[PDB]
RNA sequence: GAGCUAGCCCUGGCCAGGGUGAAGCUGGGGUGAGACCCAGUGGAGGCCCGAACCGGUGGGGGAUGCAAACCCCUCGGAUGA
RNA sequence: GAAUGCCGGCAUGAGUAACGAUAAAGAGGGUGAGAAUCCCUCUCGCCGUAAGCCCAAGGGUUCCUACGCAAUGGUCGUCAGCGUAGGGUUAGGCGGGACCUAAGGUGAAGCCGAAAGGCGUAGCCGAAGGGCAGCCGGUUAAUAUUCCGGCCCUUCCCGCAGGUGCGAUGGGGGGACGCUCUAGGCUAGGGGGACCGGAGCCAUGGACGAGCCCGGCCAGAAGCGCAGGGUGGGAGGUAGGCAAAUCCGCCUCCCAACAAGCUCUGCGUGGUGGGGAAGCCCGGGUGACAACCCCCCGAAGCCAGGGAGCCAAGAAAAGCCUCUAAGCACAACCUGCGGGAACCCGUACCGCAAACCGACACAGGUGGGCGGGUGCAAGAGCACUCAGGCGCGCGGGAGAACCCUCGCCAAGGAACUCUGCAAGUUGGCCCCGUAACUUCGGGAGAAGGGGUGCUCCCUGGGGUGAUGAGCCCCGGGGAGCCGCAGUGAACAGGCUCUGGCGACUGUUUACCAAAAACACAGCUCUCUGCGAACUCGUAAGAGGAGGUAUAGGGAGCGACGCUUGCCCGGUGCCGGAAGGUCAAGGGGAGGGGUGCAAGCCCCGAACCGAAGCCCCGGUGAACGGCGGCCGUAACUAUAACGGUCCUAAGGUAGCGAAAUUCCUUGUCGGGUAAGUUCCGACCUGCACGAAAAGCGUAACGACCGGAGCGCUGUCUCGGCGAGGGACCCGGUGAAAUUGAACUGGCCGUGAAGAUGCGGCCUACCCGUGGCAGGACGAAAAGACCCCGUGGAGCUUUACUGCAGCC
RNA sequence: CGAUGUCGGCUCGUCGCAUCCUGGGGCUGAAGAAGGUCCCAAGGGUUGGGCUGUUCGCCCAUUAAAGCGGCACGCGAGCUG
RNA sequence: UGGGAGAGGGUGGUGGAAUUCCCGGAGUAGCGGUGAAAUGCGCAGAUACCGGGAGGAACGCCGAUGGCGAAGGCAGCCACCUGGUCCACCCGUGACGCUGAGGCGCGAAAGCGUGGGGAGCAAACCGGAUUAGAUACCCGGGUAGUCCACGCCCUAAACG
RNA sequence: CCGAGGGUAGGGCCCGUGACUGGGGCGAAGUCGUAACAAGGUAGCUGUACCGGAAGGUGCGGCUGGAU
């Protein structure tokens, strides 16, 4: 049957991307937190 | 008059359609259409604020001239009567001797090739627009403004009209379609005659499919829901209303008047409606 | 978090073949004129039969599964909400 | 030492289940340490509207070659989508960008919000939509519309020649549009050829033949041809298209008008460049100077912005053309020609799947295009089969029970069972024929029955040609032949009578309910005069609606037919300038604290003082309600009739043991040999009833009843047979569960159901195939039930708040 | 209550005997034939259908007879539902 | 051919009186109703009076025992469209007639459907009376309907 | 080949009959009320509609076959 993950690069980058997070208060906090924890990738990798 | 079908489907047994007799031109003036933006009953938040909307036929919005005091004295020939999907009345296309082309709502009895004109000096004949002060008491008018130079607001739907009743100072007394008696400023423009396509109301949609074509999604009764949804929800089996019949939001829905009583227009409304 | 799902908005696409044969149209009859009737033409419809496609009625299988909803047979819709 | 404790390790179940579609395999030859599994050949089977090919997503080197086999691969492995390494993706024309806009997003101006932020016309971003210039072939191990070959084309810059009032982000035209049906002419694709090319063949009884087999095309500028698309021309007047305008719009006159002309596209042709089969031979060579022609079929594609019909009335913006404004008219633009210039990203490979989504090389899911041939009426159905791709990454035996999927069955024929559940029967086409009822459409494929292959002879009309032959299509009539049987295989309704509920087509509990539920046209009440009511938001702002009472909201009811009674005392809603009650506030009689004082401070009566409530009235398709007792008629029984208590008023029509009836299998009638169900009646309706509508109702229903006919392994009552398992051998090898175990019967006892205690009885040790009575067998800290001053959803005339409104 | 699956059927039995039948008896208001009633006796046997989920029960046609109970109201790691 | 009379029919317009409702004024203790009463309305200002407005229906006098039509039936007034009929002239046609089973059309009122409109009236319905009782006759209310258009219904003491 | 007829299926007409049900006639020795004939105590009758235990009533229009 049709499962939940249906990959879509434009959907990925435009929903979770760096420029989406930066545009909003909660989004910047996600980046502040992820930088404070030491995440190697602040944002999902999309082949773009 | 309305057109019936033979019962060659279950739904054709009752379906009725407009005869479209008065229509003379099947395509809209290219300069006067513009794209009508489907809302689906949703607002700038993207929330439904008017339920059960959307999914109807695509339309273009024919621009209508709801002022006409635009062009006083400049006559125009009635060039065509057309189907407007955005309203129940039909529209008539005017070729002004100006060269300018405009739609109005088509009055009952307007004939192609006839001339009409707007102004204080206009004749008292169907299709002509004047300030109400210069329309003989007793004649029936449509496309009435509510305040001077603000646009036509009253008596716009298929088959409707309003009747001048008397003059009291700067104001006239109109009987609105609803039976309401109201003062309107005399300098408000109107158009002698009633709105056409008076058979619009004798139409029988005939099937659920037809409502859908009009952008009307199905309506869900309160009694068919659950307590979280609606005052009339819940109950085991069917259930009577078991409270004063209420809206989805809980206000009473059989007789509760909802006009704001301190509204400034109350000074101008002589008598609340009939029927 | 609406890349699942629900509704809507925008823009594209898809629906083998077969059957029924509405209005209208022309001709003929009819009449004072008509209604109307007959034949032909026509090709309507949340029309009929049935693939794709969308479903999921009954039964059997599966039940540490091929599968955290699947398989077989049968069955519903298939120009339309 | 226990926490169904936590982490880790290792056991048991066990050489057990399983090894992932029942499309299928055999042999020979090679490689190698090793071969059912790798390569090669022959034979076999499977797919072929796909299980073949191309494209978009998504994946990200999985591509190619060499060298490998520890692990990964459900076995094996010499093989691989695995390990190591090297190589591989080439564009002005393909896709995206240096173009345009859609919803939407963002957002100068502007608006709003404690902050963060929310909106917002223009503009900008935003594509699979608009727009725009490349086709065939060859080449590599691996890319090709990209490299090469041939033939074409676009834009930009500069120059030349001719031409013109040139000039735009501004004005206009156009771009520019639906659904269904559809003409003419073409092409894709297909079939046939007695004709053209071709390596060969003659078997096994016949055939040297109009023999078999194979193939008989592709692209192409200008010109030409055929077919279509688009567009009228000139003059004058001109107040409109937020300036201007010669453009467009509008009015008038004149030729022209279903013509032509002009323009544009498709198809054909076309200089030229290509390709080119079987077979034989070791991807290539030959075939071959290959031939390259005629005929029929024919699109859903093309001409296209075609045509008609219909109502639900069917994007935008740029490119483009035209108009002008500043400006500039040595410029600028247009047209032809020539030379120069032409950037960035993608391109491998999988792509219905072993490379994507499903933890797996997972029977599931995944959007677009091509998808041949023959036959069956048609078709993308069905059977076979081409090109092409496969045999599904464990095998070999055996021939038990049992299981699964399948085949047949004597006599009977629903006797099975909760139910014909399941499975039979029926089954396409053509012809005859067809009932109650009906809303006149239907019911209807009603029911029922006849035909159906092949051969020969005669024969009617059409399509292409030409009018004919040929080919192709639709027929008709005779006479015959065979078999158990002619839609000879595959695909393809069992039917009828009668109730309930719902009018109907639709919708639903993704993953236990598809229904009588929801929806639905339609009916009624009700609110709302437009800055509408109503909804979302603190607000701004939105929706409603670029709508205006034939409209929009809310509610109930639910096609249609005939109808929809009585009660306004209570609640709700509406109407009511009187009266009663009524908060802050106003008012200040009176009283008080203090001061030596003038003064300051505090209390406070009458009276005035809103909505709301009380009060008066209306209102049922508003919430809702709709009785008891006694007595009376020439026999009994019953009570039309009177009496009386009560109520706001006492259930009308119609229906009734019903989806409602307790007593109940009520009684009676029907059907049956027999009927707690079913149908029809009756009425003491425990406990129908009129828009939570009442009573009906053609047609419709994978809804739920009852009956019959047909036919059946459902059954009497079972038998045999087939394949996949089960079993055995080789290979790999789990699981829940598990205090430890050296784990028998009875009758007793024991916390009341003992392998484990007593007494007696029985019993050599250990396995394998089987069956399920026990181990109060496993699974999940019972969902039931209660308990906890535990939680949560929901309701209201519970309490107390808040928003909202007054 | 860190679960002992609860009606009825089907299948498969086994047991008790307060015996339905068949065998042996005494008494009779036992003429015979046929019964009534009590005693012994559990070896075997104890039918097919209509109704209803039913157990039960009624009814149809038979029968020597159409017995009643226990086994977690026997039996869902055996099926049904 | 030339005249006449007429509520014959159709359509469109239009006048005044009265009723009821609403607004304004003025005024107060009742009004209304009956055989007599009561319900009802009225100090929340009724009735009676003056002014204004709205709306529907019906047309006083003329009106008669009258006129017209085949019947049903037709009544303010203006116009348009149209039917039948009488008269005088004795001009034209030359038995072209009378009747009429079927057919077709028309057809008061009530009733139906779809949509309007609704002042007065008024089935049903509610109340008050009267009465032995009073599902009536009388009284106060009141919904269909009465009116308009379109389509049906096709009846009658449709009678002379 | 035709063919008596037999068989399958589906229709039409008539007759008998049927739980139950509708009114009709007659009976008279009953119960209710008194609708009509007199102005019959509301003049009558009438088509139609709605309603009432019953005769009947009321509305609308019509007739006189109505007394004063
Ligand atoms: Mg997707
Ligand atoms: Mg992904
Ligand atoms: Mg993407
Ligand atoms: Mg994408
Ligand atoms: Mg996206
Ligand atoms: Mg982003
Ligand atoms: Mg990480
Ligand atoms: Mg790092
Ligand atoms: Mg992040
Ligand atoms: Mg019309
Ligand atoms: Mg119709
Ligand atoms: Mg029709
Ligand atoms: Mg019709
Ligand atoms: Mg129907
Ligand atoms: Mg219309
Ligand atoms: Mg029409
Ligand atoms: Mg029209
Ligand atoms: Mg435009
Ligand atoms: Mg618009
Ligand atoms: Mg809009
Ligand atoms: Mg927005
Ligand atoms: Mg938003
Ligand atoms: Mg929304
Ligand atoms: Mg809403
Ligand atoms: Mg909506
Ligand atoms: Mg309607
Ligand atoms: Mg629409
Ligand atoms: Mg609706
Ligand atoms: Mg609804
Ligand atoms: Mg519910
Ligand atoms: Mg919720
Ligand atoms: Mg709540
Ligand atoms: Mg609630
Ligand atoms: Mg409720
Ligand atoms: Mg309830
Ligand atoms: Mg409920
Ligand atoms: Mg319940
Ligand atoms: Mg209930
Ligand atoms: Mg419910
Ligand atoms: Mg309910
Ligand atoms: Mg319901
Ligand atoms: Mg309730
Ligand atoms: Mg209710
Ligand atoms: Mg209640
Ligand atoms: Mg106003
Ligand atoms: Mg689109
Ligand atoms: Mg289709
Ligand atoms: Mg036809
Ligand atoms: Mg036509
Ligand atoms: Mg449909
Ligand atoms: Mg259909
Ligand atoms: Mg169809
Ligand atoms: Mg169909
Ligand atoms: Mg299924
Ligand atoms: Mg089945
Ligand atoms: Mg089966
Ligand atoms: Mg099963
Ligand atoms: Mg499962
Ligand atoms: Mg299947
Ligand atoms: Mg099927
Ligand atoms: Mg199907
Ligand atoms: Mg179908
Ligand atoms: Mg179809
Ligand atoms: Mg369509
Ligand atoms: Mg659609
Ligand atoms: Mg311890
Ligand atoms: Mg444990
Ligand atoms: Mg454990
Ligand atoms: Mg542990
Ligand atoms: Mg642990
Ligand atoms: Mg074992
Ligand atoms: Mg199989
Ligand atoms: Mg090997
Ligand atoms: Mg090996
Ligand atoms: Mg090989
Ligand atoms: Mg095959
Ligand atoms: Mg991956
Ligand atoms: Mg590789
Ligand atoms: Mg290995
Ligand atoms: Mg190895
Ligand atoms: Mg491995
Ligand atoms: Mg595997
Ligand atoms: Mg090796
Ligand atoms: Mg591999
Ligand atoms: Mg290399
Ligand atoms: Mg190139
Ligand atoms: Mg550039
Ligand atoms: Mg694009
Ligand atoms: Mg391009
Ligand atoms: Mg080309
Ligand atoms: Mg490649
Ligand atoms: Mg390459
Ligand atoms: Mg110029
Ligand atoms: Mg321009
Ligand atoms: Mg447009
Ligand atoms: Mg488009
Ligand atoms: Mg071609
Ligand atoms: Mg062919
Ligand atoms: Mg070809
Ligand atoms: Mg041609
Ligand atoms: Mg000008
Ligand atoms: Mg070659
Ligand atoms: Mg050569
Ligand atoms: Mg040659
Ligand atoms: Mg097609
Ligand atoms: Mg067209
Ligand atoms: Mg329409
Ligand atoms: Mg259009
Ligand atoms: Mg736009
Ligand atoms: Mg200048
Ligand atoms: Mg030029
Ligand atoms: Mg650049
Ligand atoms: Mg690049
Ligand atoms: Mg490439
Ligand atoms: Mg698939
Ligand atoms: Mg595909
Ligand atoms: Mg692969
Ligand atoms: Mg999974
Ligand atoms: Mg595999
Ligand atoms: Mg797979
Ligand atoms: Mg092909
Ligand atoms: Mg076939
Ligand atoms: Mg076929
Ligand atoms: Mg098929
Ligand atoms: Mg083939
Ligand atoms: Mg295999
Ligand atoms: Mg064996
Ligand atoms: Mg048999
Ligand atoms: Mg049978
Ligand atoms: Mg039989
Ligand atoms: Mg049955
Ligand atoms: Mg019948
Ligand atoms: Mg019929
Ligand atoms: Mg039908
Ligand atoms: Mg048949
Ligand atoms: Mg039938
Ligand atoms: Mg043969
Ligand atoms: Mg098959
Ligand atoms: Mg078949
Ligand atoms: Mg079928
Ligand atoms: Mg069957
Ligand atoms: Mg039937
Ligand atoms: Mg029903
Ligand atoms: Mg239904
Ligand atoms: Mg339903
Ligand atoms: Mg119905
Ligand atoms: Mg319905
Ligand atoms: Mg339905
Ligand atoms: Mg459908
Ligand atoms: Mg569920
Ligand atoms: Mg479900
Ligand atoms: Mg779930
Ligand atoms: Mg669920
Ligand atoms: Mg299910
Ligand atoms: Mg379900
Ligand atoms: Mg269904
Ligand atoms: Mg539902
Ligand atoms: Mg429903
Ligand atoms: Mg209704
Ligand atoms: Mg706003
Ligand atoms: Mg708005
Ligand atoms: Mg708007
Ligand atoms: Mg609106
Ligand atoms: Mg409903
Ligand atoms: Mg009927
Ligand atoms: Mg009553
Ligand atoms: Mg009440
Ligand atoms: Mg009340
Ligand atoms: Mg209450
Ligand atoms: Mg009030
Ligand atoms: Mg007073
Ligand atoms: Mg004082
Ligand atoms: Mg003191
Ligand atoms: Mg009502
Ligand atoms: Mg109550
Ligand atoms: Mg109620
Ligand atoms: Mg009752
Ligand atoms: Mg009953
Ligand atoms: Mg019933
Ligand atoms: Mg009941
Ligand atoms: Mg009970
Ligand atoms: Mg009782
Ligand atoms: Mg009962
Ligand atoms: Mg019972
Ligand atoms: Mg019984
Ligand atoms: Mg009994
Ligand atoms: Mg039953
Ligand atoms: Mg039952
Ligand atoms: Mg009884
Ligand atoms: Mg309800
Ligand atoms: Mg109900
Ligand atoms: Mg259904
Ligand atoms: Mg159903
Ligand atoms: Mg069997
Ligand atoms: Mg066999
Ligand atoms: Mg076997
Ligand atoms: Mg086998
Ligand atoms: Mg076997
Ligand atoms: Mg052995
Ligand atoms: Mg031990
Ligand atoms: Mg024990
Ligand atoms: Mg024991
Ligand atoms: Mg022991
Ligand atoms: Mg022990
Ligand atoms: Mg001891
Ligand atoms: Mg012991
Ligand atoms: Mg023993
Ligand atoms: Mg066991
Ligand atoms: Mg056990
Ligand atoms: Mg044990
Ligand atoms: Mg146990
Ligand atoms: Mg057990
Ligand atoms: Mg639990
Ligand atoms: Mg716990
Ligand atoms: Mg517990
Ligand atoms: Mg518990
Ligand atoms: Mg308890
Ligand atoms: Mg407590
Ligand atoms: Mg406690
Ligand atoms: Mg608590
Ligand atoms: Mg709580
Ligand atoms: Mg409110
Ligand atoms: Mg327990
Ligand atoms: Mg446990
Ligand atoms: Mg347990
Ligand atoms: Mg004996
Ligand atoms: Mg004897
Ligand atoms: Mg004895
Ligand atoms: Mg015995
Ligand atoms: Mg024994
Ligand atoms: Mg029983
Ligand atoms: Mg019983
Ligand atoms: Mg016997
Ligand atoms: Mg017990
Ligand atoms: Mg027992
Ligand atoms: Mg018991
Ligand atoms: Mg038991
Ligand atoms: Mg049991
Ligand atoms: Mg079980
Ligand atoms: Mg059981
Ligand atoms: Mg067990
Ligand atoms: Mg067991
Ligand atoms: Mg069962
Ligand atoms: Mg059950
Ligand atoms: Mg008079
Ligand atoms: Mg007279
Ligand atoms: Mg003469
Ligand atoms: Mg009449
Ligand atoms: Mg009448
Ligand atoms: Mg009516
Ligand atoms: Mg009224
Ligand atoms: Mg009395
Ligand atoms: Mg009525
Ligand atoms: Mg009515
Ligand atoms: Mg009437
Ligand atoms: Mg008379
Ligand atoms: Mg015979
Ligand atoms: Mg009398
Ligand atoms: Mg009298
Ligand atoms: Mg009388
Ligand atoms: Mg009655
Ligand atoms: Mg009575
Ligand atoms: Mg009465
Ligand atoms: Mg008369
Ligand atoms: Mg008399």
């Amino acid at each position: 049957m049709k499962r939940t993950w249906q990959p879509n690069r434009r959907k990925r980058a435009k929903t979770h991307g760096f420029r989406a997070r930066m545009r909003t208060p909660g989004g910047r906090k996600v980046l502040k937190r992820r930088r404070q924890k030491g995440r190697w990738r602040l944002t999902p990798a999309v082949r773009k | 008059a309305v057109k019936k079908f033979k019962p060659y489907t279950p739904s054709r047994r009752f379906m009725t359609v407009a005869d479209f007799s008065e229509i003379t031109k099947t395509e809209p003036e290219k300069s006067l259409v513009k794209p009508l933006k489907k809302t689906g009953g949703r607002n700038n938040q993207g929330r439904i604020t008017v339920r059960f909307r959307g999914g109807g036929h695509k339309r273009l919005y024919r621009i209508i001239d709801f002022k006409r005091w635009d062009k006083v004295g400049i006559p125009a020939k009635v060039a065509a009567i057309e189907y407007d999907p955005n309203r129940s009345a039909r529209i008539a296309l005017l070729h002004y001797v100006d060269g300018e082309k405009r739609y109005i709502i088509a009055p009952d009895g307007l004939q192609v090739g006839q001339q009409v004109v707007a102004g204080p000096d206009a004749p008292i004949q169907v299709g002509n627009a004047l300030p109400l002060r210069f329309i003989p008491v007793g004649t029936v008018v449509h496309a009435v403004e509510l305040e001077p130079k603000k646009g036509a607001k009253l008596a716009r739907a298929a088959g409707t009209s309003a009747q001048i009743q008397g003059r009291e100072g700067d104001y006239v007394i109109l009987r609105l379609p609803s039976g309401e008696l109201r003062k309107v400023h005399g300098e408000c423009y109107a158009t002698v005659g009633a709105v056409g396509n008076a058979d619009h109301k004798n139409i029988v949609l005939g099937k659920a499919g037809r409502s859908r074509w009009l952008g009307r999604r199905p309506h869900v009764r309160g009694a068919a829901m659950n307590p979280v949804d609606h005052p009339h929800g819940g109950g085991e089996g069917r259930a009577p209303r078991g409270r004063p019949p209420a809206s989805p939001w809980g206000w009473q829905t059989k007789g509760l008047k909802t006009r704001k009583r301190r509204k400034p227009s109350s000074r101008f409304i002589i008598a609340r409606r009939k029927k």
